[PDB]
C-alpha cells in the first residue's frame, strides 16, 4: 500500500518507519509505495531550515487511504486521509517503493505490541485515524502535576498531550499505606496489581506503551516519551515479582531498541541512572541477558565499563548507608 | 660465566638466602607486601569483570588466612615443579594462585638479598633513587671525578653506552639453576627454574619454554639482575668490580672510591647498568689510548680512514656540540668498545657495535654525551666554553665548591615520539568532550612530571606539545558544528571540571581576549557591569604547565639540603634525650626526595621490608596489561613528587574568576544567584556540556552564516550544534514561552488593579495579542492599556533604576505596557542595552502599533534572568515596577517551570535545598522540623586481627527538632526495634520516616509543619513515602552540615537514650530558656557552635561548660546557667576550640574572616577533665601481631581497665601492678585477676612507683602470679621507653625477668594499649641507668623491648588491692611518699587520681 506526496514545496528531511532521505525545494517526490500492510508506521520531518522541530505522523495503511500534503498556512506537511475512493486511487517511478524487509526484521520488532488503537488513545484526536506527534509535547502526567504544583484557563489542545499512562513511584497509587516500604521497595504490586490487572490488563498493552515511548523519544526527541520508556522499564525491574514470559520479551525488546537507537541522539535518549540501577542493581539485575550484553558494548562509559585515568589535583564526608559507630575494640599493628 | 660468580661471591663472603624456616620473622609482612603489589590492578576500577572480580577474591582469601597460605606456599616451592600454562598477549598472565607464591617469592628474595648486600652499588634501578636522580647522580660523579676534565697532557676521556642485546632471551636453565645454588637454597632454585620451564599459549599455538627468561614472573626482575651481574664481572673483571663495590665489609657508594689511587688505579672509572643498558667511562692518559689503538688497528686496519663511517653520533644537539669524528678520537672508541665486546661470550648476551654510542672527550672533544633513562645528556666543562640557558644542571665540583661544568638536557627522540603517538592515539579512538581532554591531561603530566626541564630545551617537543593541543581543542569544535568556528572561547577548554569546563591543562601560549572577560550581575537596587577596559592590569594568557613544577635540579638541591636538615634536627634532638616530633619538621614535609612526610606515614615499618621496589614497579609491564604511566615513582616511598592545585587556582583567576567564567554558562539561566560547587573520574555528557556553554557557543562571534530562529521562542540558533537545539526545545516544551509571558503580564495587571486609587487609574485593560506575539522579536505591540482618572504628567523615557526623572514631559491620559522576553547570549544579553533600544524602534515603528505616544517596556532575558524597563514615567509608577519586578521575578510561577527545567537539562538536580542563601527563613513564622537520623541505628564494633568485624547495636535516637521553639521531639530507638530484622541500615531511615510521620499525625493541624528538613539525603525517599497523606509539607534536603549528630554528647540526652528499656518519646527544649533573653536566630547560631564544639573536640567543648562549678545546671535544662555575658565568653571559646583543632588538623595558623559550618596548682583544672577520661574507653586499639602459639597470652578484663582509666590522670603517669594465673589446662593463657594500686609518685614522662606489693596475707593470694605491671602514658611509642626500662628493670631484674609491661596509650578520643617483654640486655642497661625521665637515654635501644600478646575480654573480671590507708597517690604528699617503703595492702576500690584523699580540699560556699 501507497502514501502519495501531493508535493513537495520545501526541502526537507523525510522519515519512514527506521528510514531516512532527504527531498529537496520542488523535487518530484510524489510519495511512497509498496508499504509493507502488517505494522503500524511513522512518517515524519524536519525541515532543511533548523527552524523546526521534529514532527510526524503514525498510521496503519489497513485502516485508510492516506496522503501527505504541505499547508503553507501552518508551514508543515500535513497527513491526509482521501475520503473518496476512486479520487485516490487516481492519485509515476517518482513514486518510491518502500524498502525489502531487513534480516533482523526491525521494524516489527520495535513495533510488535505497537497497536494503531492504542496510539490513537494516547495521542487523542478523533477525527483522524493517524497520529500526529512532535518534539515539543507534554504529558498528561506533566500537565497534571503543574496544576497539582500549583483568570483565563483557556484550554491547550488535548491532541498535544501524550496521555500516557500515569506512573509515579512516590504516589499512593503506587504506595499501600501501611505497606510504604514493602511497596517502595518491590514494586510487585504497583506493577501487578495496579498496571497489569488494573490498567494494561495484559503484557502486550504495556509493551505497546513502552514501545510506543520509546519511538517518539527516538525519533522527536521527545522528554515525556524517554520518560516514559524508562518509567515503564525501570518498573519491572523493581519487581521481585515479574511474569516470567514478560522478563523473557523485555530482553528482546530492549535489545532491539538500544540495537537501533542511532549513536548520536543516546547521549538525550538514555538515562544513566536508571540503566544502571536495572542492569546492576534492581531485582531483574540478572534477568536481561542479551541487553545487558549490547549495553555494555555500545555504551560501556554510561555503565562504568570503560575499564583509569590520574587524578589530577594532590577531604570525606560520613556515609548514610552504614551504622554510626559509636565506638570499638580494634586489634592490629601499632 | 659462573666461575666469574664464584670467585665473586667467595670473594663477598657471600652467605646464601635460605629456604624461607617456618618461624621465619617477616614472613607475615613478605606476605601482605606481596598481596597488597597483587590487589593494587583493582584499586583503580568500580565495575569488575568476572575473572577480575575471581582474581581479587583469591587474594582476599589468601589475605583473610595467611598462615594457611604461608604453609600452602612453602610447601610449593619445598616440591612443586610443575605448573599451570602461562597466557601471553609482551605480557604473562599467570594463574593467580601460582602468582601468590610468585610474589611472596619475589618479596622474600629481594629482602634477603638486599639484607645480604648481593646485588653492588652500580646496578640499577635501585631503590635509592628514581630515574631522573640516577642520571643526576651520575653526571655529578663523572664531574667530580678527579682531573677528569684536564687535557692539558692529552688524556682522554670515553663514555661507552650500550645494550646487552638478548640477555633475558638467552637464559639457560641448567646454568641458571647452578648459578642460582651459588646465592639460594637449592629447593627454591629448582622453583625458579622450574616455573620458568612451562607451557606458554599464544594464539592458537601454545609451545614449551625451553629457554629464556620469563619476564612476567613476579620474581624475574631478580633473575633478570642476578644474571646481568654475571655479565657485569665479565666486563669489569673481578679486581675492577672489587675497586668498585668496596669492601663487602664496608662498601662504597655509588660511583664513591675508598681512595683517589684506586679511583685511578684502572682506565675504567665509572660503571653502571640500567637493566641492559651499560654505562662505561673510561680514561686514558695520552699513551694508553694509543696503545690500546694500535692494538686494535693491528687486528683491524683502517689503511682508508673510513672508521668514521658507522660512527653512531648523537644527532639530538647542534653539530658543534656533538661528537666531533677526528679520527684519533674514532679510533679510540672503536678500540674502547673492541675491547669490551670481546669480553662477554655471547651465549650470554649479543654486543653489537651497531647499538652502541661511543663519546670521546678529549683536547679535540669538548663535550662527553650520553643518553639515559629517556634523557640525551651532553656535559660541557666550564674550562672548555669557549668550544646555552634552558634545561642546564650546573655541575659543582664538590671539593672546590664552584660549578666546573654544565650538563645540557633534552628529551630523547624515542620518548618524544613515544608521546606524539599517545596524543595521536587520543584523536583516532572509538568520546565525551572531557574524557578525550582527560586522556590529554593523563599525557601531558606524565611527560612533564618526568622530563621536567629538559622539555624547554627540545624544540622539537615543544611543537608537538602545541599541535597537540590545537588537535584536541579541534576534535571537540568539530564534535559542536561540522562548521568550526569563527573564534572560540577558552573558557569552555580550560575552566576546570567542577565548573562545567573540560579542565585541560596547556602547554600554549593562549590570549584570553579581553571581550571573554565582560561579566554582570543584577541587585535589588539595579544592574552591575565588569569589562576589562575598566581595569589597568596585565593582559591574560592561559597558564601552562611549565611554570608549575619544580625543576629536577632544584628538587635535588633541596632534598640535599631538607634531609641535612632533618639528621641535624634528629641530632639535636637526641641529644636532649628526646623523639624528633613532626611539628619540628613542618615546613619540610612536602620537600625531599624521599619526601619528608614519608618519615611519618603509618605504614613505614612494614614498607621497610619492601625491597626491589622499583625493578618491581618497572617490571609490572610485563605482567599487567595497563599499567600507571608513572612507573617509575611510588608514592608509597616516594611520597608525592608535584601538585598542581595551584594550577588550577591560577586557570580560574586567569579567566577572571567564577564570576567571569559563569557568565559565559547558562548558571544565571537557573536562577541560583551564587555559586556553591554541585553537579555532580566522572564525565559530563557532551549533551550537558553543550548546554551549559550554550551562551557561549551558540552565538554570532562564533557561528556565523546559519542564524534561525527556533519555532515557538524567541532562541536564535546560530548553526546546527549538536544536541543543542533538542535540549532547549524539551526545556521550552508545551509553549513555555508564550505561557511565561502572559504568566508575567496577567502578574502585572493584578499588582495594577491593586493601585487604581494610589495612582489615578481608570481601568487597565489586558489586551489579546496575536498567538506568536511574546516571540515576534521585530515587532510587538502592547499587552496592558491603562486610563487615566483624570491626567498623567510623565517624564521622558528612563530606564527602571535611574533615580533622577523630571515629570515635565508630556501630559498622557492612556499608559501602555509591553513586556518583552528574550533569550540573551554571551555576546548579547545587556537587558538594559535592549529594552532602551527595542523601545524606540518599536515606538517609531511603523507596525508596531501602540496604543498612545506614552508607556513602558519591561524586558527579561530568560537566559540571563535579568530584567529592565525602559520609558514614561509619572511619579508613583517607577518605584512600583521597581517593587512587582523583583516580586515577579523570584516568585513567577512560569519562570519557575523554566529554570526546573533548564536545572534538569543541565543535570544540577526537587523542592529547594535549605542553605546559607535561604538560611534565614529557618525563623520566620512557617512552622518547621530539621530531622536527623544519624544516632538511630548506633553500633560498637569489635575487629579482630583477623579483619572480622563483628558490630553490636545501642540504643538510638531520632533528632526531630523545632529551629524556632526549640522544641526537641527525641524519640528513642531501643535495641529491641531491631531483633530479628535485617538490612538495618536501611530498615532504619524507613522506621525513622514513620516516626516522624507519626510525630505529625499526632500534631493538631494548628501545628503541624510546612515543611521538614532531613539533614541526610538518604531520609528523602522514606519521608515523601512516608508523609503522602500530607501533600501541602515539603520534604527538603540541605547541604549544610549541621551538627545534630553531636546530640548524643549532652549528656542528659545521652542518660535517658542509653536508659531507656522501650521506645519512649522524650521532649526537651534544646534552647532551654534563652528566648526569654534571645531570639530564635540567636539561639540557634549559639545552639549550633555549642554541638560543632563537641563534635570538633568532645573533651575540651566538655571542659570549657564545665569550668565554674558554681554555673550549673537546672534540672529541666540541658546546659547551664551561664549570665549574657559568660554566653558571650563560652562562645568565644567554642569559635577558638572548632578552629584551634582545625589549624591543629590542616596545620593553618591564623588567616581570613570567613566563617565556617594562684596561677599554680590549677589540679582543679586536671580534676574535672579527669571525669572525662571515660569517654576515651569508647575507641581501644590493643596492639596484636600475628598470633604465636608457642608465646604466652595475656588478658585483661574489660571491667579493670574501665576503673583503671577513670581513676587516671589526663597528664600524669599512673600506674598499679598486675597479678593473674594460668587458666584450667592453659598454660600459656595467662589471665590477669587483681591490679594493685600502690603509693607512687608519677610524672608527664615517668612513675616513681614502690616496690613490689606484699600481698602474702590477704586471702586467695595463694596461686597468684605476679605477671607484670600496667601504666597510662602520653607519649605513644612503639617500644618501651627508656624510662619504662629503667623502672621496669629496678622492679623486676633481680626478682621475675618474665613479667610484662603494659602501656596504655591515652588521649583524647581513645586508649591504645601495647604489652611488652623486656630482654636481658634490657635489663641490664636499665641496671646501669637508674631513675631514668626520658624517652631516650645514652645506651638505649627500642629493640631492648619485644611484642608480648594481649587480649581484652568482657568474659571473665578482676579486683583491686589497695594500699590499707586507700592513699596511693603522692603528689601532693612528696615528703611523705618513700619509695623503697614496706607498705601494706588490702581489697577495695581504687580511689581516682584527684579524689578528696589526694589532694588539697576546695572551700564551697556554706550552700
Amino acid at each position: 500500500n501507497t502514501v502519495p506526496f501531493t508535493s513537495a514545496p520545501i526541502e526537507v528531511t523525510i522519515g519512514i518507519d527506521q528510514y531516512s532521505f532527504n527531498v529537496k525545494e520542488n523535487q518530484p517526490f510524489h510519495g511512497i509505495k509498496d508499504i509493507p500492510i502488517g505494522h503500524v508506521h511513522v512518517i515524519h520531518f524536519q525541515h532543511a531550515d533548523n527552524s523546526s522541530m521534529r514532527y510526524g505522523y503514525w498510521f496503519d495503511c489497513r485502516m485508510g487511504n492516506f496522503y501527505i500534503q504541505y499547508d503553507p498556512k501552518d508551514g508543515l506537511y500535513k497527513m491526509m486521509e482521501e475520503r473518496d475512493g476512486a479520487k485516490f486511487e487516481n492519485i509515476r517511478q517518482m513514486m518510491v517503493s518502500y524498502p525489502k524487509i531487513d534480516e533482523d526484521d526491525t521494524w516489527y520488532n520495535l513495533t510488535e505490541f505497537v497497536q494503531m488503537d492504542k496510539i490513537r488513545k494516547i495521542v487523542r484526536k478523533d477525527e483522524n485515524q493517524f497520529s500526529y506527534v512532535d518534539s515539543s509535547m507534554t504529558t498528561v502526567q506533566e500537565n497534571e502535576l503543574l496544576k497539582s504544583s500549583l483568570e483565563a484557563k483557556n484550554e491547550d489542545d488535548p491532541a498535544h498531550s501524550l496521555n500516557y499512562t500515569v506512573i509515579n513511584f512516590k504516589s499512593r497509587e503506587a504506595i499501600r499505606p501501611g505497606h510504604e516500604m514493602e511497596d517502595f521497595l518491590d514494586k510487585s504490586y504497583y506493577l501487578n496489581t495496579v498496571m497489569l490487572q488494573g490498567i494494561f490488563k495484559n503484557s502486550s498493552n504495556y509493551f505497546g506503551e513502552l514501545q510506543f515511548a520509546f519511538l517518539n523519544a527516538m525519533f522527536f526527541g521527545n522528554y515525556g516519551s524517554s520518560l516514559q520508556w524508562h518509567a515503564m522499564i525501570e518498573l519491572i525491574c523493581s519487581s521481585a515479582t515479574v511474569p516470567k514470559h514478560m522478563l523473557d520479551k523485555l530482553d528482546e525488546i530492549l535489545y532491539y531498541q538500544i540495537k537501533t537507537l542511532p549513536e548520536q541522539y543516546s547521549d538525550i535518549l538514555l538515562n544513566e541512572r536508571v540503566w544502571n540501577i536495572c542492569l546492576y542493581s534492581s531485582f531483574q539485575k540478572n534477568s536481561l541477558h542479551n541487553t545487558e550484553k549490547i549495553m555494555e558494548n555500545k555504551y560501556p562509559e554510561l555503565l562504568g565499563k570503560d575499564n583509569d585515568d590520574a587524578l589530577i589535583y594532590g577531604d570525606d564526608e560520613d556515609d548514610e548507608h552504614n551504622p554510626t559507630i559509636v565506638g570499638g575494640l580494634y586489634y592490629q599493628r601499632p | 660465566g659462573s666461575g666469574v660468580m664464584v670467585e665473586w661471591l667467595e670473594s663477598r663472603s657471600f652467605s646464601p638466602i635460605p629456604f624461607p624456616p617456618l618461624t621465619y620473622k617477616n614472613d607475615t609482612k613478605i606476605l601482605v607486601l606481596a598481596l597488597e603489589d597483587l590487589k593494587d590492578v583493582y584499586a583503580s576500577k568500580v565495575r569488575l569483570n568476572a575473572s577480575e572480580r575471581e582474581e581479587l577474591a583469591l587474594i582476599e582469601e589468601a589475605y583473610d588466612n595467611p598462615h594457611d597460605t604461608l604453609n600452602r606456599i612453602k610447601k610449593y616451592l619445598l616440591t612443586q615443579r610443575v605448573f599451570k600454562p602461562v597466557d601471553i598477549t609482551p605480557v604473562y598472565s599467570v594463574d593467580p594462585l601460582e602468582k601468590i607464591t610468585d610474589a611472596y617469592l619475589d618479596q622474600y628474595l629481594w629482602y634477603e638479598a638486599d639484607q645480604r648486600k648481593l646485588f653492588p652499588n652500580w646496578i640499577k634501578p635501585s631503590d635509592s633513587e628514581i630515574p631522573p636522580l640516577l642520571v643526576y647522580k651520575w653526571t655529578q660523579g663523572i664531574n667530580n671525578l678527579s682531573e677528569i676534565w684536564d687535557v692539558s697532557r692529552g688524556q682522554s676521556a670515553v663514555l661507552l653506552e650500550t645494550t646487552l642485546g638478548e640477555m633475558a632471551e638467552k637464559i639457560d636453565f641448567t646454568l641458571l639453576n647452578r648459578l642460582l645454588r651459588l646465592i639460594v637454597d637449592p629447593n627454591i632454585a629448582d622453583y625458579i627454574t622450574a616455573k620458568n620451564n612451562v607451557v606458554i599459549n599464544f594464539k592458537d599455538m601454545s609451545h614449551v619454554n625451553k629457554y629464556g627468561l620469563i619476564r612476567g614472573l613476579k620474581f624475574a626482575s631478580f633473575i633478570f639482575q642476578y644474571y646481568g651481574l654475571v655479565i657485569d664481572l665479565l666486563l669489569l673483571g673481578q679486581e675492577r668490580a672489587t675497586d668498585l663495590a668496596g669492601p663487602a665489609n664496608n662498601p662504597n657508594e655509588f660511583m664513591q672510591f675508598k681512595s683517589k689511587e684506586v679511583e685511578k688505579a684502572h682506565p675504567i672509572r665509572l660503571y653502571t647498568r640500567y637493566l641492559d643498558r651499560i654505562y662505561m667511562l673510561f680514561h686514558f692518559e695520552e699513551d694508553e689510548g694509543e696503545e690500546l689503538t694500535d692494538e686494535y688497528l693491528a687486528e683491524n686496519p683502517d689503511p682508508n680512514f673510513e672508521n668514521s663511517i658507522g660512527y653512531n653520533n648523537r644527532k639530538c644537539w647542534p653539530k658543534d656540540s656533538r661528537m666531533r669524528l677526528i679520527r684519533q678520537d674514532v679510533n679510540l672508541g672503536r678500540a674502547v668498545f673492541w675491547e669490551i665486546q670481546s669480553r662477554v661470550p655471547t651465549s650470554l648476551t649479543s654486543i653489537k657495535w651497531e647499538n652502541a654510542f661511543v663519546s670521546v672527550y678529549s683536547k679535540n672533544n669538548p663535550n662527553l654525551l650520553f643518553s639515559m633513562c629517556g634523557f640525551e645528556v651532553r656535559i660541557l666543562p666550564r674550562q672548555r666554553m669557549e668550544e646555552n640557558d634552558e634545561g642546564v644542571w650546573d655541575l659543582v665540583d664538590e671539593r672546590t665548591k664552584q660549578r666546573t661544568a654544565k650538563a645540557y638536557l633534552k628529551v630523547s627522540e624515542e620518548e618524544i615520539k613515544k608521546f606524539d603517538s599517545r596524543i595521536r592515539g587520543i584523536l583516532m579512538a572509538s568520546t565525551t568532550f572531557t574524557k578525550v581532554a582527560a586522556k590529554w591531561n593523563t599525557s601531558l603530566i606524565s611527560l612533564f612530571t618526568y622530563f621536567r626541564e629538559a622539555i624547554v630545551a627540545t624544540e622539537p617537543l615543544l611543537d608537538i606539545l602545541v599541535k597537540g593541543e590545537t588537535r584536541i581543542q579541534n576534535r571537540v569544535k568539530l564534535g559542536l558544528n561540522s562548521k568550526m568556528p569563527t573564534r572560540f572561547p577558552p573558557a569552555v577548554f580550560y575552566t576546570p571540571k567542577e565548573l562545567g569546563g573540560l579542565g585541560m591543562i596547556s602547554a600554549s601560549h593562549i590570549l584570553i581576549p579581553a571581550s571573554d572577560l565582560s561579566w554582570s550581575k543584577q541587585t535589588d537596587t539595579g544592574i552591575t557591569h565588569f569589562r576589562a577596559g575598566m581595569t589597568h592590569e596585565d593582559e591574560k594568557l592561559i597558564p601552562t604547565i611549565f611554570r608549575y613544577i619544580t625543576t629536577w635540579e632544584n628538587e635535588f638541591l633541596d632534598s640535599q639540603r631538607v634531609w641535612a636538615e632533618y639528621a641535624t634536627k634528629r641530632q639535636e634532638a637526641i641529644q636532649q634525650n628526646r623523639r624528633l616530633a613532626f611539628e619540628e619538621l613542618e615546613g619540610s614535609w612536602d620537600r625531599g626526595i624521599p619526601r619528608i612526610s614519608t618519615l611519618f606515614q603509618r605504614d613505614r615499618h612494614t614498607l621497610a621490608y619492601d625491597r626491589g621496589h622499583r625493578i618491581r614497579r618497572e617490571f609490572k609491564q610485563y605482567s599487567l596489561e595497563r599499567n600507571s604511566p608513572f612507573w617509575w615513582t611510588n608514592s608509597h616511598h616516594d611520597g608525592k613528587l608535584w601538585n598542581l592545585n595551584a594550577y588550577r587556582t591560577d586557570v580560574i583567576q586567569a579567566l577572571g574568576g567564577i564570576e567571569t567564567i559563569l557568565e559565559h554558562t547558562l548558571f544565571k539561566g537557573t536562577g541560583f544567584n551564587s555559586w556553591e560547587g554541585l553537579f555532580w573520574l566522572s564525565q559530563i555528557p557532551n549533551r550537558r556540556f553543550t548546554l551549559w556553554w550554550s551562551p557561549t557557543i551558540n552565538r554570532a562571534n562564533v557561528y556565523v552564516g546559519f542564524l534561525v530562529q527556533l519555532d515557538l521562542t524567541g532562541i536564535f540558533l546560530h548553526g546546527k550544534i549538536p544536541t543543542l537545539k533538542i535540549s532547549l526545545i524539551q526545556i521550552f516544551r508545551a509553549h513555555l514561552w508564550q505561557k511565561i509571558h502572559e504568566s508575567i503580564v496577567f502578574d502585572i495587571c493584578q499588582i495594577l488593579d491593586g493601585e487604581l486609587d494610589v495612582l489615578q487609574i481608570e481601568s487597565v485593560t489586558k489586551e489579546t495579542v496575536h498567538p506568536r506575539k511574546s516571540y515576534k522579536m521585530n515587532s510587538s505591540a502592547a499587552d496592558i492599556t491603562m486610563e487615566s482618572v483624570h491626567e498623567w504628567e510623565v517624564s521622558k523615557p528612563s530606564l527602571l533604576h535611574e533615580t533622577n526623572d523630571s515629570f515635565k514631559g508630556l501630559i498622557t491620559n492612556k499608559m501602555w505596557f509591553d513586556v518583552q522576553l528574550r533569550y540573551g547570549d554571551y555576546d548579547s544579553h545587556d537587558i538594559s542595552r535592549y529594552v532602551r533600544a527595542k523601545f524606540l524602534d518599536y515606538t517609531t515603528d511603523n507596525v508596531s502599533m501602540y496604543p498612545s505616544p506614552t508607556g513602558v517596556m519591561i524586558g527579561i532575558d530568560l537566559a540571563y534572568n535579568m530584567y529592565d524597563a525602559y520609558g514614561n514615567w509619572f511619579n508613583g509608577l517607577k518605584p512600583l515596577i521597581q517593587n512587582s519586578m523583583r516580586t515577579i521575578m523570584k516568585a513567577n510561577p512560569a519562570l519557575y517551570v523554566l529554570r526546573e527545567r533548564i536545572r534538569k537539562g543541565l543535570q544540577i538536580y526537587q523542592e529547594p535545598f535549605l542553605n546559607s542563601s535561604n538560611y534565614a527563613e529557618l525563623f520566620n513564622n512557617d512552622i518547621k522540623l530539621f530531622v536527623d537520623d544519624t544516632n538511630v541505628y548506633r553500633v560498637t564494633v569489635h575487629k579482630t586481627f583477623e579483619g572480622n568485624v563483628a558490630t553490636k547495636a545501642i540504643n538510638g535516637c531520632i533528632f526531630t527538632l523545632n529551629p524556632k521553639t526549640g522544641h526537641l521531639f527525641l524519640k528513642i530507638i531501643h535495641t529491641s526495634v531491631w531483633a530479628g530484622q535485617k538490612r538495618l541500615s536501611q530498615l532504619a531511615k524507613w522506621k525513622t520516616a514513620e516516626e516522624v510521620s507519626a510525630l505529625v499525625r499526632s500534631l493538631p493541624k494548628e501545628e503541624q509543619p510546612k515543611q521538614i528538613i532531613v539533614t541526610r539525603k538518604a531520609m528523602l525517599d522514606p519521608l515523601e513515602v512516608h508523609m503522602l497523606d500530607f501533600p501541602n509539607i515539603a520534604i527538603r534536603p540541605t547541604e549544610l552540615r549541621l551538627p545534630f549528630s553531636a546530640a548524643m554528647s549532652i549528656d542528659k540526652l545521652s542518660d535517658v537514650v542509653m536508659k531507656a528499656t522501650e521506645p519512649q518519646m522524650v521532649l526537651f527544649n534544646i534552647y532551654d530558656d534563652w528566648l526569654d533573653r534571645i531570639s530564635s536566630y540567636t539561639a540557634f547560631s549559639r545552639l549550633t557552635l555549642l554541638l560543632r564544639a563537641l563534635k570538633t573536640n568532645e573533651e575540651s567543648a566538655k571542659m570549657i561548660l564545665l569550668s565554674d562549678p558554681t554555673i550549673t545546671i537546672k534540672s529541666y535544662h540541658l546546659w547551664p546557667s551561664f549570665t549574657d555575658e559568660q554566653w558571650i565568653t563560652i562562645e568565644s571559646q567554642m569559635r577558638d576550640l572548632i578552629l584551634t583543632e582545625y589549624g591543629r588538623k590542616y596545620n593553618v595558623n591564623i588567616s581570613a574572616l570567613t566563617q565556617t559550618e594562684s596561677s599554680k596548682n590549677e589540679w582543679r583544672k586536671s580534676a574535672i577533665a579527669n571525669t572525662l577520661l571515660y569517654l576515651r574507653l569508647k575507641n581501644i586499639y590493643v596492639s596484636a601481631d600475628d598470633f604465636v602459639e608457642e608465646q604466652n597470652v595475656y588478658v585483661l578484663p574489660k571491667n579493670l581497665l574501665k576503673k583503671f582509666i577513670e581513676i587516671s590522670d589526663v597528664k600524669i603517669q599512673v600506674a598499679a601492678f598486675i597479678y593473674g594465673m594460668s587458666a584450667k589446662d592453659h598454660p600459656k593463657v595467662k589471665e590477669i585477676k587483681t591490679v594493685v594500686l600502690v603509693p607512687q609518685l608519677g610524672h608527664v614522662g615517668s612513675v616513681q612507683i614502690s616496690n613490689i606489693p606484699d600481698i602474702g596475707d590477704l586471702p586467695d593470694t595463694e596461686g597468684l602470679e605476679l605477671l607484670g605491671w600496667i601504666h597510662t602514658q602520653t607519649e605513644e611509642l612503639k617500644f618501651m621507653a627508656a624510662s619504662e626500662v629503667a623502672t621496669h628493670s629496678k622492679l623486676f631484674a633481680d626478682k621475675k625477668r618474665d613479667c610484662i609491661d603494659i602501656s596504655i596509650f591515652s588521649t583524647p578520643g581513645s586508649v591504645s594499649l601495647s604489652a611488652y617483654n623486656l630482654t636481658d640486655e634490657g635489663y641490664q642497661w636499665g641496671e646501669e641507668n637508674k631513675d631514668i625521665m626520658n624517652v631516650l637515654s645514652e645506651g638505649f635501644e627500642p629493640t631492648f623491648s619485644t611484642h608480648a600478646q594481649l587480649l581484652l575480654s568482657d568474659r571473665i573480671t578482676g579486683n583491686f588491692i589497695i594500699p590499707s590507708g586507700n592513699v596511693w597517690n603522692y603528689t601532693f604528699m612528696g615528703t611523705a611518699f618513700n619509695q623503697e617503703g614496706d607498705y601494706n595492702f588490702k581489697y577495695g576500690i581504687p580511689l581516682e587520681f584527684y579524689n578528696e584523699m589526694h589532694r588539697p580540699v576546695h572551700f564551697l560556699q556554706f550552700s
